[PDB]
C-alpha cells in the first residue's frame, strides 16, 4: 500500500502519514503542560540532559517567538526548530503588515493552517511535532493554543503533551473538577509556576532538581524563561510546605 | 522520488487502448441516462436524476441540463462537478466567438474545442480524464437542429437519436426501433419519455425524477426558443401521455 | 546624465606588404586637454599571427581585443588546434561588433 | 521501474545500451575511406513492393564537403540531420570557412547524451558521417547515441553489421581506389542483405574533394552492379 | 527539491470509482452528526461539538462558520479540510464577486465556487480530495432560502432538510417524518434540536451543540446606522443561553 | 510540467508506447490510397454498427489540408484533429512565407515530424494514427501518395491502405496494382480502390466513402449512389 | 538491490549504488598513470580502439596553457567536465588576470559531482580524472573520481590493470619525485609505471598517450611518431 | 500607399485603389495593387504606413484562409469586419501599433446584398454605402452625397468612381498613378482593366 | 513495508528510515573532534593514509567559514563540502546586512535549518556527515555538532566517525579533570592525544593529525591552521601517551 507513504486517503478514510507523525511526536520521551494564572501563562516541560559532554544551556525545547508569546515543542529538534523559525517570521510579517502584535491564538491557526497543507499536498511531509502557543493576549487574557501535526488546533484551560499526557491530563481536571474555575487563582507567576511543577511531580510520580526542568512563563508584554538558579528558588518553596 | 506513485494516466495498454479512458465511460454507465432526439421542428432533451430523496429540493434545480448559450444546451452523464469545469469553458468559448465575429457560434465548432480539451487529457500532462459524456442540443443558421455527443476521449459523434450512462444498450435499440426521420417535437417528447420509462432502474418514474428540455423553433418567425421544463410542466407532459 | 563613452585619441594605421603586414599605432592616451599616458600600447599580437588594434574609446577596445583573444583560444579547443586565418578572424570580429549593433563599441578595428 | 539515466551494476547506461539494440534491428549501412574519396552505401530495404523504393531516403547532404548514412530508428535521425545542417551553415557564417568533419561529428555527438528527467530518451539511430576537409583530408565517423563516435577506414552498421565488418578487415587496404571501394560496398552488402541486390534496393554516394558530396542514380549503381557480376564470375 | 507531483493521485479504477473520493466520503461517514433545515422564513444549520479534552475550551473551536453576512457553514469529517475551506470560500467571495458587483454573490453561486475548489483537489496534480462534507445555508434577494450539500468529488444538491456524519441515515428518516414546506423558522429549530438528540450519546445542552440561523436582518447586529439600505445580516449563531431555553420546553 | 518519459526503450530495443500506437491504428477503420496516372483516390470504411447517425453534421475521414492536398488515416480520432489543425496552420504559413502552396511531399514531412516529436519528449504519449496524404504539387501533375505512422517514418506509395485488416486489402492491391500501368483513368482507379475495401467491408451500404483528387485542386468527395454504381457493377461482374 | 535505482537513495549500510556503479565503469576504462617531479608533472595513457579499423580513442585533454587531464570511463562525461574546467580557467583568468590554483580546480570539480549525487534525475559523472598542472606552488598532480573525492599525488594510475602502475609508482617514488629539470626522464619513469599494467599488448606509436606540463612548459600532448622516442 | 476608395451599388461593391508607391522624392512604382482577397466573395483594400500595410493584409488573409479550410465554409462579409476590427483594436495598444487603413467588400450570399465596412487603423469600424481613407474623403465624401443613388447598377457605380478619380486628379497635389478597379459581386471578385 | 525506501517518509515508530542510513554512512568515516577551552575551540581530524603517494600536509579536511569558524565532518566528503558552502554563503549574506560577522549560534541554526530542510521532501537525499564546528564570537566561545537529521546541540566536547567511542569516552575524563577550564594550548594537545587514541579503532592504515583553533588570547578570535612546532609538539605530547 503506498497509501501509507504519502498523504492519501487509507480505504478506511485514514492518513497513515499523519497518523505516523503523531508517533514521532514522543520521540524525544519529554512531557509539557501548561495552565494559565489570573496575569500569566505558566509551560513547564522535562529536560533530560543525558550527555555529558553536551552544554546543557543549549539543550531547550521552547522559543520565544515573539516578544509577547512563547512555543514549547513536543517532537525531535530538527522540526521543532523549523516550526519556531516559521512562527517568529509570521509573526514579524504579521506586525508589520497589520500593526499590532499577532495574537497566540491567531499565530495558532496560521501554523495549523500550514501544517493541513503538509496534509493534503503530496510533496510535503508533516512536521512529527505537537506546538503549545502561550501569551497573555491584550484582548482574551492568559491563552493556551496548540497545534498537531493533523493541522488541529483549540484553546486550552490547561493542557500536557507527551508520553505521559493523559496522566497529568486527568490530574488537572480532577484539580479544576475540584476548585470549580477555568485557572489557577493566583497573583503571583512564582506561585502559579509552583503549581504546575506540584501537579506535575505528583502525576508522573517523580521528584525534580532544577536541571531536570525547563519553565517558561507569560505575562502582560513579555514571555521569559527561567534560569536553573529560577527554578531552584521555586523547588526550594515548593519543599518548605 | 516520486515516479514511484505515478499511475501514468496517458499511456496505451498492450491493446492500444487508453485505460483512463476505458475507466472514465465505465463510471459513466452508472450515471443517470439522457437522452437526445432530434426533430424537424426542434429538439428534446431528457435525463433520469440519480435516485432522489424525498427531502431534495426539486424545482431550484438542475444537475443533467446546462444552457450553453441561448442556441445550445447540454445534457449531463457523469460527475457533475467535472462537467461544470467544461461547461464554463464552453460558456466563456461561445462569447469569445460572438466578440470576434459578431455572430453566434456554430455548434460543431464549439462541439470540436470542449472535445479538444478532453482530448489533450489523454495525451498529456499525466492528470486524470475529465468523467463526463455529454450530449449537446443546439441550432446555428447554417445546420439548423443538431445533436452530438462526446465522451472522456474527446471523440464526437452527431446523431438523429442518442442515449449516455446507463442501459445506453437497451435504451438505443428502442429509439431505433421507433424513431422516424419525418417526427415531430412533440411525437420526440413521448418517445424520450417511453425510452426513459422502459429503461429505469426505479419502480416508476416520476416528475420528481427527471430533467426536460426542448429547442424549438416555436417563438415568432426564423428564430429560436429554449425551455428548460418546470417540475409542474413535467407533472403534466407525463399525464398528457398517462405514464401517470 | 551618465555618458557611457569617452574619447581616448591616439592613432592607428596598417600597411601590407607581398609576404609582411604592419600595424602602427602611437601610444599616447588622452581625455579632454589631458594625458593620461604617454605609453598604453593599443596594438596587440592575439595568436594565430594575427595584431590586432581598437581604436577610440579604450575601455571599448579593450573589451574587444579580450573578447577576440579569447575567441582565438576557443578556436583551438573546438577545432583540434586548427590556425585561425586572418579571413577567418575578420568575420569573426563582424560578428562580435554586430552583436553590439544597438549599443555598439567606439571603436575603429584593424587587424 | 527506475529513471531514464540509471546505471547497470556493469556501470552503463541501460537506455543508452538498449538503443543500441533497436540499432541492430535497422537496415545495413557501409561507408570506406579512401585517398580518392570516401563511398558510403545502404541497404533500402522496403517493407512492400507497393512501395516507392526512392522515396526511402537513408543517405544525406549535411553539407557540400559532408554526407551521411543511418541506420536503427531511422525518423529520430531528421533532428540530427537538422542540427548538423545548421552546425555546418553557422559556422561557415562566423568563420566564411568549412567546418571540420570531426567538429561536425562532435557537435551532433553533444545532442546525445541531452536525454533524461533536454529530451524523453536516447536516439535509436546510429549515423555513419563521411566528408573531406583540408587539414585531414577524407575521413568517416560512427556516430552512436552513447555520444561516442570513432574514425574509421571503413565501417558496417545495422543488422548485416558483424557479419560485414570481418569482410571489411580482409578487404580494406590503404591504396584502394574510388572504383575500388564503390565495388566494395555493393559486393559486402550483396551478401549480408536478406533479398537480391539491385539498384532499387540499395543505393550508392561518396564525397570527394573536387565534386562534394553526390549520391548516385539509380542507372549509374545498376552498371557498377553488372561490373561487380562480371568481376566475380571472372574468377 | 520542488514539487515533482505534477500527476493526478485520484484516477479511475476498472470498476470505475475514483478510490480517493469513495474514501474521502468514508471519512465524512466517521465524522460528527451535522443537519440543515429550511422553514418558510428561515434556514437552520445544527451539529455537536464533540470536546478533545475536557481541558479544551470547545468555545474557540466554531464549526458553525459564518462565509457572508446572508451564508453560513457546517460540515461533517475532517476539521481541518473545514477551516482552510472557509478561509477560501470567504476570500472568493469578495475576489471573484463582491469586488466585481458590489454585493455579496447568491447562495448557489458561492457554493458553485466552493464545489470548484474541491473538484480541483479531485484531478490537480499532487494532492488528494477534501476529507469533508459541506451543508451551506443562505438568503439571496431574488431566490430567497436554501440550503446546500456538497461533497468531495464537488457534487451538490439542494435540499429541504438533510444530515451528513455518523447517524445520517437515521437522521434523514427522523427529518422526512416530521418535515412539510408550512414549517416556520422557530419549528425547524425545534426539530433540529429533536434530531440531534438521537445522535449525541453524551450531554447535551448549549455548550455542546452548535447551532446558527439564516433568517430575519439584525439591524442590532450591523455596527452602525445612517444608510437605509444596510439592514444587517441574516446569519446568527444561537448563544448557549438561547439553546438552554428551547432545551426546556422541549 | 508533467516530465515523466513515456516513450522509453525496452532491453530488446523495442519503444513499447509507440508499438501499442500501432496496435491502436490496427484498431481503426481501414483507409486505403491508390494513385491512378492522372488521379489519386482515397477510400475509408466506416463501421456500420450505428444506425441513427447524422452524417451531415458527423466529421467525415478524409480532410482538406489545403486545396490541393488531403488527409485520411486509421486510429484514433480525437489524436488525428490534432495532427490534422497544425497540418492546416502549417499550410497556411507555407503559403505565407514562401509565397506557395505546400508539396506533398513537405506536408508529409511535417506530419511526420510532430508524430516523431512526440515519441522522445517528457510528458506526452504517441499518437495512435497512421495517416494517408494524398494530392498534387503547385503546378504539377504528377500525383503524389505519403504513408506516416506512430514512430514518425513517412513514405511514398503507389498505393497503400491502412486500419483493421488492412493486410488483407494490401494482399489485393499487391497483386492486383501494374507498376507498369497505373489506372489510366479516373473511374478505373475509383473501381479498384472499391473492389479492394469490398474484401473487407461487407456491404457497400453506407460502409464505404470516397475522394477523388485530380490536379490544381480539383477534389471531390462520391454520395452513396456513384459509388453504389459500383458496388452493383463490380458484383455482377464476379459470378464467374 | 532494492536501493540501486537511483543516487538519492542510500543502502541500509549508508551506500549509495548508483555511485558505486559509475566507480565501475572507470574500471573497465583503459588505464592512465600520472606523476610528477618539483619541475613538471607527467601524464600517460594506454588508447583504445574498437578495431583494428578505428581511431584510439583520445584520453588526453588540455584545459589551459598550465593544466589538463587524462580520463578513464565514460569519455562524453570527461567532454563535460573537462569543458566545465576550461571555463573556470577561463573565468580566473577573465576577471582577475590569474591562473586557476589547481588545487581549487579540484575542489570545483569535487562540488560539481557531489551535486549529481543528491538530487532525483540525475546521474553520477561516470569518469575518473587524472589532472596535472604547474601553478605559483610549483607541480602537482590529483585523482578525481565521480563519488567528488578529490586527492592529491605525488603519483597514480586509473583504469583496468590499474593497481600494477599503482605499486610500482609507490615502489619507485623516492627516485622520481627528484626528476627535476630532466623531461624526458620523467616520461620514462611514467612510461614504465604504465607498463606494470599491459597484458597481451604492449606500447606502440598510436597506441600511447603522452602529456606534460611545468616550470618552463606548456602543457603539450604527444601522439603518433612523437612518442616512438619512448617506446 | 494614399488613395483608397469604395462604393456599394445595387447588387456589388466596388474598390479603387491608387497604384503609386513612393518614397521620398522618386515614384518608385506605378501598378501597386493594393489589395488582398480575403474569401471568394471578400476583398480588401489598405493604405498606411510602409511595411505595415502589406503585412497586416496578408496577416489577415492567411486567417481568413485557415478558417475557410477548418470549415469548408466562407465566412459573411460581416464576421470578417468584426475580426479584421478586433486585431486592429488590439494593435492600438501593442507595443508598435500597425499603422493601417482599410477597407472590406464583400457579398453577402446569405442574404445577397453587397457591404462595404471602413475600418481605420484604431479599429474604428462603420458600414457605409460609400467610403474614403486619407485625404481623399476631404472630396470625395461630398462629390457622393450629391451625385450617389442607392438602387444603382455596377455601370452607374463605376461612372461615379470616375467622377472620383477625375476630381482627385485635378484638385489634390500629388501624382498617384491613377488607380486599379475591383468588383465584388453575387460571382465572386474580378478586376476591371481599363480605367 | 517499504517505508526506507524514499526520504521524508515516516515509518509506523515515527522514524526517517533514509536518515537513520544516512547515519551509517556518517559511522564509517574517519574520526573527528572538537574540544572547547577558555576562550576558543580546538578541531582535529584523523587523515588516513592510504599510500605513500598522497602528498603529506595537502589533502587538508579541516575548513574556515567567513573568518571566525571552522569546520570539521565525518562520512561521505564532498557533502560536507557542499554543506560548508552554504555555510559560506550563509555567513556572507548575514555581514552584508548586518556588518558584524555571524554569531556562532546563528551560524549554528543556518546549517541546521538547512541540513532539517533535506528530510522534507523525496527529491534529495539527506545529508551523509556529521560535523563539528565552532568559533568566538562577542559572547564568548562556542562549540557545535550538527547531525544528518538536522539535530544540534552546544557542546563541552565533541566526537563523530569510526572512533566516536573512544573519543567521547576520552572527552568525558578531561571534562571531568579540568572543571575549571582548559587552556587553547592544553586542548591542542589533547586534541592530539585523543585523535591518536581513536585512530585504535581504525588502525590498519596509518594516519595524519591534522588541528585547528580559534583562541581569543591565542590566534584574536580568527581561525587559524595549527603547523610547525606547535604541531609537531603536539604530536609529541600525543605520542608520549600512547607508550
Amino acid at each position: 500500500g503506498y497509501d501509507r507513504h504519502i498523504t492519501i486517503f487509507s480505504p478506511e478514510g485514514r492518513l497513515y502519514q499523519v497518523e505516523y507523525a503523531f508517533k514521532a511526536t514522543n520521540q524525544t520521551n519529554i512531557n509539557s503542560l501548561a495552565v494559565r494564572g489570573k496575569d500569566c501563562t505558566v509551560v513547564i516541560s522535562q529536560k533530560k540532559v543525558p550527555d555529558k559532554l553536551l552544554d546543557p544551556t543549549t539543550v531547550s525545547y521552547i522559543f520565544c517567538i515573539s516578544r509577547t508569546i512563547g512555543m514549547v515543542v513536543n517532537g525531535p529538534i530538527p522540526d521543532a526548530r523549523n516550526a519556531a523559525l516559521r512562527a517568529k517570521a509570521e509573526a514579524a510579517e504579521f506586525r508589520y503588515k497589520y500593526g499590532y502584535d499577532m495574537p497566540c491564538d491567531v499565530l495558532a491557526k496560521r501554523m495549523a493552517n500550514l501544517s493541513q497543507i503538509y496534509t493534503q499536498r503530496a510533496y510535503m511531509r508533516p512536521l512529527g511535532v505537537i506546538l503549545t502557543f502561550v501569551s497573555v493576549d491584550e484582548e482574551l487574557g492568559p491563552s493556551i493554543y496548540k497545534t498537531d501535526p493533523a493541522g488541529y488546533y483549540v484553546g486550552y484551560k490547561a493542557t500536557a503533551t507527551g508520553p505521559k499526557q493523559q496522566e497529568i491530563t486527568t490530574n488537572l481536571e480532577n484539580h479544576f473538577k475540584k476548585s470549580k474555575i477555568d485557572h489557577i487563582n493566583e497573583e503571583s507567576w512564582e506561585k502559579v509556576v509552583e503549581f504546575a511543577i506540584t501537579h506535575m511531580i505528583d502525576a508522573l510520580g517523580t521528584e525534580f532538581s532544577k536541571n531536570d526542568l525547563e519553565v517558561g512563563v507569560a505575562t502582560k508584554d513579555k514571555f521569559f524563561t527561567l534560569s536553573a538558579e529560577n527554578i531552584e528558588e521555586r523547588l526550594v518553596a515548593i519543599a518548605e510546605q | 522520488g516520486s515516479r514511484r506513485y505515478d499511475s501514468r494516466t496517458t499511456i496505451f495498454s498492450p491493446e492500444g487502448r487508453l485505460y483512463q479512458v476505458e475507466y472514465a465511460l465505465e463510471s459513466i454507465s452508472h450515471a443517470g441516462t439522457a437522452i437526445g432526439i432530434m426533430a424537424s421542428d426542434g429538439i428534446v432533451l431528457a435525463a433520469e436524476r440519480k435516485v432522489t430523496s424525498t427531502l431534495l429540493e426539486q424545482d431550484t434545480s438542475t444537475e443533467k441540463l446546462y444552457k450553453l448559450n441561448d442556441k445550445i444546451a447540454v445534457a449531463v452523464a457523469g460527475l457533475t462537478a467535472d462537467a461544470e469545469i467544461l461547461i464554463n469553458t464552453a460558456r466563456i468559448h461561445a462569447q469569445n466567438y460572438l466578440k470576434t465575429y459578431n455572430e453566434d457560434i456554430p455548434v460543431e465548432i464549439l462541439v470540436r474545442r470542449l472535445s479538444d480539451i478532453k482530448q489533450g487529457y489523454t495525451q498529456h500532462g499525466g492528470l486524470r480524464p475529465f468523467g463526463v459524456s455529454f450530449i449537446y442540443a443546439g441550432y446555428d443558421d447554417r445546420y439548423g437542429y443538431q445533436l452530438y455527443t462526446s465522451n472522456p476521449s474527446g471523440n464526437y459523434t452527431g446523431w438523429k437519436a442518442i442515449s449516455v450512462g446507463a442501459n445506453t444498450s437497451a435504451a438505443q435499440t428502442l429509439l431505433q426501433m421507433d424513431y422516424k426521420d419525418d417526427m415531430k417535437v412533440d411525437d420526440a417528447i413521448e418517445l424520450a419519455l417511453k425510452t426513459l420509462s422502459k429503461t429505469t432502474d426505479s419502480s416508476a418514474l416520476t416528475y420528481d425524477r427527471l430533467e426536460f428540455a426542448t429547442i424549438r423553433k416555436g417563438a415568432n418567425d426564423g428564430e429560436v426558443y429554449q425551455k428548460i421544463f418546470k417540475p409542474q410542466e413535467i407533472k403534466d407532459i407525463l399525464v398528457k401521455t398517462g405514464i401517470t | 546624465q551618465f555618458n557611457p563613452y569617452g574619447d581616448n585619441g591616439g592613432t592607428i594605421l596598417g600597411i601590407a606588404g607581398e609576404d609582411f603586414a604592419v600595424l602602427a599605432g602611437d601610444t599616447r592616451n588622452i581625455t579632454d586637454y589631458s594625458i593620461n599616458s604617454r605609453y598604453e600600447p593599443k596594438v596587440f599580437d592575439c595568436g594565430d599571427n594575427i595584431v590586432m588594434s581598437a581604436n577610440g574609446f579604450a575601455a571599448d577596445g579593450d573589451a574587444l581585443v579580450k573578447r577576440f583573444k579569447n575567441s582565438v583560444k576557443w578556436y583551438h579547443f573546438d577545432h583540434n588546434d586548427k590556425k585561425l586565418s586572418i579571413n577567418s578572424a575578420a568575420r569573426n570580429i563582424q560578428h562580435l561588433l554586430y552583436g553590439k549593433r544597438f549599443f555598439p563599441y567606439y571603436v575603429h578595428t584593424i587587424i | 521501474d527506475r529513471g531514464v539515466s540509471t546505471f547497470s551494476p556493469e556501470g552503463r547506461l541501460f537506455q543508452v545500451e538498449y538503443s543500441l539494440e533497436a540499432i541492430k534491428l535497422g537496415s545495413t549501412a557501409i561507408g570506406i575511406a579512401t585517398k580518392e574519396g570516401v563511398v558510403l552505401g545502404v541497404e533500402k530495404r522496403a517493407t512492400s513492393p507497393l512501395l516507392e523504393s526512392d522515396s526511402i531516403e537513408k543517405i544525406v547532404e549535411i553539407d557540400r564537403h559532408i554526407g551521411c548514412a543511418m541506420s536503427g530508428l531511422t525518423a529520430d535521425a531528421r533532428s540530427m540531420i537538422e542540427h548538423a545542417r545548421t552546425a555546418a551553415v553557422t559556422h561557415n557564417l562566423y568563420y566564411d570557412e568549412d567546418i571540420n568533419v570531426e567538429s561536425l561529428t562532435q557537435s551532433v555527438c553533444d545532442l546525445a547524451l541531452r536525454f533524461g528527467e533536454l529530451m524523453s530518451r536516447p536516439f535509436g539511430v546510429a549515423l555513419l558521417i563521411a566528408g573531406h576537409d583540408a587539414d585531414d583530408g577524407y575521413q568517416l565517423f560512427h556516430a552512436e547515441p552513447s555520444g561516442t563516435f570513432y574514425r574509421y577506414n571503413a565501417k558496417a552498421i545495422g543488422s548485416g553489421s558483424e557479419g560485414a565488418q570481418a569482410e571489411l578487415l580482409n578487404e580494406w587496404h590503404s591504396s584502394l581506389t574510388l572504383k575500388e571501394a564503390e565495388l566494395l560496398v555493393l559486393k559486402i552488402l550483396k551478401q549480408v542483405m536478406e533479398e537480391k541486390l539491385d539498384e532499387n534496393n540499395a543505393q550508392l554516394s561518396c564525397i570527394t574533394k573536387q565534386d562534394g558530396f553526390k549520391i548516385y542514380d539509380n542507372e549509374k549503381t545498376a552498371e557498377l552492379i553488372k561490373e561487380l557480376k562480371e568481376k566475380e564470375a571472372a574468377e | 527539491m520542488t514539487d515533482r507531483y505534477s500527476f493526478s493521485l485520484t484516477t479511475f479504477s476498472p470498476s470505475g470509482k475514483l478510490g480517493q473520493i469513495d474514501y474521502a466520503l468514508t471519512a465524512v461517514k466517521q465524522g460528527v452528526t451535522s443537519l440543515g433545515i429550511k422553514a418558510t422564513n428561515g434556514v437552520v444549520i445544527a451539529t455537536e461539538k464533540k470536546s478533545s479534552s475536557p481541558l479544551a475550551m470547545s468555545e474557540t473551536l466554531s464549526k458553525v462558520s459564518l462565509l457572508t453576512p446572508d451564508i453560513g457553514a457546517v460540515y461533517s469529517g475532517m476539521g481541518p479540510d473545514y477551516r482552510v475551506l472557509v478561509d477560501k470560500s470567504r476570500k472568493v467571495a469578495h475576489t471573484s464577486y463582491k469586488r466585481i458587483y458590489g454585493e455579496y454573490p447568491p447562495t448557489k453561486l458561492l457554493v458553485s465556487e466552493v464545489a470548484k475548489i474541491m473538484q480541483e483537489a479531485t484531478q490537480s496534480g499532487g494532492v488528494r480530495p477534501f476529507g469533508v462534507s459541506l451543508l451551506i445555508a443562505g438568503h439571496d434577494e431574488f431566490n430567497g432560502f436554501s440550503l446546500y450539500q456538497v461533497d468531495p468529488s464537488g457534487s451538490y444538491f439542494p435540499w429541504k432538510a438533510t444530515a451528513i456524519g455518523k447517524g445520517s441515515v437515521a437522521a434523514k428518516t427522523f427529518l422526512e417524518k416530521r418535515w412539510n414546506d408550512e414549517l416556520e423558522l422557530e419549528d425547524a429549530i425545534h426539530i433540529a434540536l429533536l434530531t440531534l438528540k438521537e445522535s449525541v450519546e453524551g450531554e447535551f445542552n448549549g455548550d455542546t451543540i452548535e447551532l446558527a440561523i439564516i433568517g430575519d436582518e439584525n439591524p442590532d447586529l450591523l455596527g452602525y446606522t445612517g444608510i437605509p439600505t444596510d439592514k444587517g445580516p441574516r446569519f446568527r449563531k444561537l448563544t448557549s443561553q438561547e439553546i438552554n431555553d428551547r432545551l426546556e420546553a422541549l | 510540467g508533467y516530465d515523466r518519459a513515456l516513450s522509453i526503450f525496452s532491453p530488446d530495443g523495442h519503444i513499447f508506447q509507440v508499438e501499442y500506437a500501432l496496435e491502436a491504428v490496427k484498431r481503426g477503420t481501414c483507409a486505403v490510397g491508390v494513385k491512378g496516372k492522372n488521379c489519386v483516390v482515397l477510400g475509408c470504411e466506416r463501421r456500420s454498427t450505428l444506425k441513427l447517425q447524422d452524417t451531415r453534421i458527423t466529421p467525415s475521414k478524409v480532410s482538406k489540408i489545403d486545396s490541393h492536398v488531403v488527409l485520411s488515416f486509421s486510429g484514433l480520432n480525437a489524436d488525428s484533429r490534432i495532427l490534422i489543425e497544425k497540418a492546416r496552420v502549417e499550410a497556411q504559413s507555407h503559403r505565407l512565407t514562401l509565397e506557395d502552396p505546400v508539396t506533398v511531399e513537405y506536408l508529409t514531412r511535417y506530419v511526420a515530424g510532430v508524430q516523431q516529436r512526440y515519441t522522445q519528449s517528457g510528458g506526452v504519449r504517441p499518437f495512435g494514427v497512421s495517416t494517408l496524404i494524398a494530392g498534387f504539387d503547385p503546378r504539377d501533375d504528377e500525383p503524389k501518395l505519403y504513408q506516416t505512422e506512430p514512430s514518425g517514418i513517412y513514405s511514398s506509395w503507389s498505393a497503400q491502405t491502412i486500419g483493421r485488416n488492412s493486410k488483407t486489402v494490401r494482399e489485393f492491391l499487391e497483386k492486383n496494382y501494374d507498376r507498369k500501368e497505373p489506372p489510366a483513368t479516373v473511374e478505373e482507379c475509383v473501381k479498384l480502390t472499391v473492389r479492394s475495401l469490398l474484401e473487407v467491408v461487407q456491404t457497400g451500404a453506407k460502409n464505404i466513402e470516397i475522394t477523388v483528387v485530380k490536379p490544381d485542386s480539383d477534389i471531390v468527395a462520391l454520395s452513396s449512389e456513384e459509388i453504389n454504381q459500383y458496388v452493383t457493377q463490380i458484383e455482377q461482374e464476379k459470378q464467374e | 538491490n532494492n536501493y540501486d535505482g537511483d543516487t538519492v537513495t542510500f543502502s541500509p549500510t549508508g551506500r549509495l549504488f548508483q555511485v558505486e556503479y559509475a566507480l565501475e565503469a572507470i574500471k573497465q576504462g583503459s588505464v592512465t598513470v600520472g606523476l610528477r617531479s618539483n619541475t613538471h608533472a607527467v601524464l600517460v595513457a594506454l588508447k583504445r580502439n574498437a578495431d583494428e579499423l578505428s581511431s584510439y580513442q583520445k584520453k588526453i585533454i588540455k584545459c589551459d596553457e598550465h593544466m589538463g587531464l587524462s580520463l578513464a570511463g565514460l569519455a562524453p562525461d570527461a567532454r563535460v567536465l573537462s569543458n566545465y574546467l576550461r571555463q573556470q580557467c577561463n573565468y580566473s583568468s577573465l576577471v582577475f588576470n590569474r591562473k586557476l590554483a589547481v588545487e581549487r580546480a579540484g575542489h570545483l570539480l569535487c562540488d560539481k559531482a557531489q551535486k549529481n549525487t543528491q538530487s532525483y534525475g540525475g546521474r553520477p559523472y561516470g569518469v575518473g580524472l587524472l589532472i596535472i598542472g604547474y601553478d605559483k606552488s610549483g607541480a602537482h598532480l590529483l585523482e578525481f573520481q565521480p563519488s567528488g573525492n578529490v586527492t592529491e599525488l605525488y603519483g597514480t594510475a586509473i583504469g583496468a590493470r590499474s593497481q600494477g602502475a599503482k605499486t610500482y609508482l609507490e615502489r619507485t617514488l623516492d627516485t622520481f619525485i627528484k626528476i627535476d629539470g630532466n623531461p624526458d626522464e620523467l616520461i620514462k619513469a611514467g612510461v614504465e609505471a604504465i607498463s606494470q599494467s599491459l597484458r597481451d599488448e604492449s606500447l606502440t606509436v598510436d597506441n600511447l598517450s603522452i602529456a606534460i606540463v611545468g616550470k618552463d612548459t606548456p602543457f603539450t600532448i604527444y601522439d603518433g611518431e612523437a612518442v616512438a622516442k619512448y617506446i | 500607399m494614399d488613395i483608397i476608395l469604395g462604393i456599394r451599388v445595387q447588387d456589388s461593391v466596388i474598390l479603387a485603389s491608387s497604384k503609386a508607391v513612393t518614397r521620398g522624392i522618386s515614384v518608385l512604382k506605378d501598378s501597386d495593387d493594393k489589395t488582398r482577397q480575403l474569401s471568394p466573395h471578400t476583398l480588401m483594400s489598405f493604405a498606411g504606413e510602409a511595411g505595415d500595410t502589406v503585412q497586416f493584409a496578408e496577416y489577415i488573409q492567411a486567417n481568413i484562409q485557415l478558417y475557410s479550410i477548418r470549415e469548408d465554409y466562407e465566412l459573411s462579409p460581416q464576421a470578417v469586419s468584426s475580426f479584421v476590427r478586433q486585431e486592429l483594436a488590439k494593435s492600438i495598444r501593442s507595443r508598435r501599433p500597425y499603422q493601417v487603413n482599410v477597407l472590406i467588400g464583400g457579398y453577402d450570399k446569405k442574404k445577397n446584398k453587397p457591404e462595404l465596412y471602413q475600418i481605420d487603423y484604431l479599429g474604428t469600424k462603420v458600414e457605409l454605402p460609400y467610403g474614403a481613407h486619407g485625404y481623399s474623403g476631404f472630396y470625395t465624401f461630398s462629390l457622393l452625397d450629391h451625385h450617389y443613388r442607392p438602387d444603382m447598377t455596377t455601370e452607374e457605380g463605376l461612372d461615379l468612381l470616375k467622377l472620383c478619380v477625375q476630381e482627385l486628379e485635378k484638385r489634390m497635389p500629388m501624382d498617384f498613378k491613377g488607380v486599379i478597379v475591383k468588383i465584388v459581386d453575387k460571382d465572386g471578385i474580378r478586376q476591371v482593366d481599363d480605367f | 513495508t517499504g517505508y526506507d525506501l524514499s526520504n521524508s517518509v515516516f515509518s509506523p515508530d515515527g522514524r526517517n528510515f533514509q536518515v537513520e542510513y544516512a547515519v551509517k554512512a556518517v559511522e564509517n568515516g574517519t574520526t573527528s573532534i572538537g574540544i572547547k577551552c577558555n576562550d576558543g575551540v580546538v578541531f582535529a581530524v584523523e587523515k588516513l593514509i592510504t599510500s605513500k603517494l598522497l602528498v603529506p600536509q595537502k589533502n587538508v579536511k579541516i575548513q574556515v567559514v567567513d573568518r571566525h569558524i571552522g569546520c570539521v565532518y565525518s562520512g561521505l566528503i564532498p557533502d560536507g563540502r557542499h554543506l560548508v558552502n552554504r555555510g559560506r554563503e550563509e555567513a556572507a549574506s548575514f555581514k552584508k546586512l548586518y556588518k558584524t560577522p555571524i554569531p556562532i549560534p546563528a551560524f549554528a541554526d543556518r546549517l541546521g535549518q538547512y541540513v532539517q530542510a533535506h528530510t522534507l521532501y523525496n527529491s534529495v537525499r539527506p545529508f551523509g556527515v556529521s560535523t563539528i564546528f565552532g568559533g568566538v564570537d562577542k559572547n564568548g566561545a562556542h562549540l557545535y555538532m550538527l547531525e544528518p537529521s538536522g539535530s544540534y546541540w552546544g557542546y563541552k566536547g565533541a566526537a563523530t566517525g569510526k572512533g566516536r567511542q573512544s573519543a567521547k569516552a576520552e572527552l568525558e575524563k578531561l571534562v571531568d579533570h579540568h572543571p575549571e577550564g582548559l587552556s587553547a594550548r592544553e586542548a591542542v594537545k589533547q586534541a592530539a592525544k585523543i585523535i591518536y587514541l581513536a585512530h585504535e579503532d581504525n588502525k590498519e592504515k596509518d594516519f595524519e593529525l591534522e588541528i585547528s583553533w580559534c583562541s581569543l588570547s591565542e590566534t584574536n578570535g580568527l581561525h587559524k591552521f595549527v603547523k610547525g612546532d606547535l604541531l609537531q609538539e603536539a604530536i609529541d605530547f600525543a605520542q608520549k601517551e600512547i607508550n
